[PDB]
């Protein structure tokens, strides 16, 4: 089937897809560099960001599901699966120089999966859509039960 | 047996993970640390003096250098910060061993990936005098904290 999605607070946001969980949370911080982590050219690289492979169809759809163009829009950015951090996918949305347009975009992708979306990126400012894989380091304890237990799951 | 860790908070959004650094640790004991991250150079007695900015209740980040890492974390805790972090820079300056007397704080060493991700989040160029990379700052604030885990 296709993956349902739910939002906690205006803080954490849920996708299940098959037997995976992925955390989704938008805030003005960044672990991740050009430099030294994965960028994401196109779909098929999206199976050098989790530990399981196949779970990757969940992160494509979703991306599509934002508007992302994998033809023209900046790479996202995620950890590289032999790293013991976890998995962390950055699409950078701030409101501000080269992102902007492509950072709305996402936002209105936003407002069409998850009902009463918050944003929080502010004007001027940096802004990211993280992705944590459920279970790995990189999510700690936000797929717990105290979490996902009061979010209620559709579509 | 809980790995070390090197993770970033904003105000409430969320903890968000670093580093699992590998690199050598001093346990006072198993401790986590909280707080605002602020640069102090090399760490050196005149760094600290020279800062213009609060170092008590703060985690430290500092490059290895012109003193012995012990020297750099007698001074931070002379100074009350609550932790050390050690990243290595791009040019490695030689220590030289001046007069000093007799590990309670958290002392990690990062690398200087971690330190780069460190610093993208924080603010204010570090002085030129310094002779370090531009990716270099000074202070975390918006009023993020860093959370060092040594277990
Ligand atoms: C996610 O996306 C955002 C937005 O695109 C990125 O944030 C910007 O990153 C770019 C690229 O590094 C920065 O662009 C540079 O802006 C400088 C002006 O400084 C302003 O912003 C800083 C913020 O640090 C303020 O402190 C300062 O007061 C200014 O308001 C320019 O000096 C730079 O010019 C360079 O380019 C020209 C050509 O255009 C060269 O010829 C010059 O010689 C020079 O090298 C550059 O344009 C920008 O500052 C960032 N903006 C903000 C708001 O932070 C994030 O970096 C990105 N995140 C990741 C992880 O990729
Ligand atoms: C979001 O929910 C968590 C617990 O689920 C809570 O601790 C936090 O304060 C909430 N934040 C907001 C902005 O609602
Ligand atoms: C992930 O890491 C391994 C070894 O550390 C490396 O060979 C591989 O190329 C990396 N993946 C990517 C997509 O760069
Ligand atoms: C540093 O000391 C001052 C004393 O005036 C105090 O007000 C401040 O809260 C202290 N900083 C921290 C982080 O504890």
């Amino acid at each position: 089937e296709l993956p349902s999605l739910c939002m906690l607070n205006n803080s954490f946001y849920y996708m299940r897809g098959g037997v995976n969980t992925f955390l989704i949370r938008v805030s003005d911080i960044s672990v991740l560099m050009k430099e030294y982590d994965v960028s994401i050219y196109e779909p098929e690289d999206l199976g050098n960001c989790l530990n399981k492979s196949d779970s990757s169809w969940a992160i494509h759809w979703f991306s599509n599901a934002l508007g992302h163009d994998w033809l023209m829009d900046p790479p996202m950015l995620c950890r590289n699966k032999t790293k013991k951090e976890g998995s962390n996918i950055q699409f950078n949305i701030s409101k501000a120089d080269d992102a902007r347009v492509y950072g709305k975009k996402i936002r209105n992708g936003m407002r069409h999966l998850f009902r009463g979306f918050h944003d929080p990126c502010e004007e001027g400012k940096v802004c990211y859509l993280t992705i944590n894989q459920c279970g790995d380091p990189s999510s700690f304890d936000y797929c717990g039960v105290n979490h996902l237990s009061k979010c209620q799951f559709d579509h | 047996s809980a790995p070390n860790s090197v993770t970033i908070t904003n105000a409430s959004g969320g903890l968000y993970l670093v580093e699992y650094p590998e690199g050598y640790v001093a346990y006072s004991k198993a401790t986590e640390v909280t707080g605002k991250l602020v640069h102090a150079n090399f760490g050196t007695k005149k760094d600290f003096e020279d800062l213009d900015y609060a170092v008590n209740g703060s985690i430290v980040i500092v490059r290895a250098g012109k003193i012995t890492i012990a020297e750099k974390v007698a001074n931070a805790q002379s100074f009350n910060a609550i932790g050390v972090l050690i990243y290595k820079d791009r040019t490695k300056y030689p220590i030289s061993r001046a007069d000093e007397p007799l590990p309670s704080i958290p002392v990690q060493t990062i690398s200087r990936e971690a330190a780069e991700k460190l610093f993208q989040n924080m603010e204010r160029d570090c002085p030129r005098s310094w002779n370090t990379d531009s990716s270099c700052k000074l202070e975390l604030l918006q009023n993020r904290n860093v959370k060092l885990t040594v277990n």
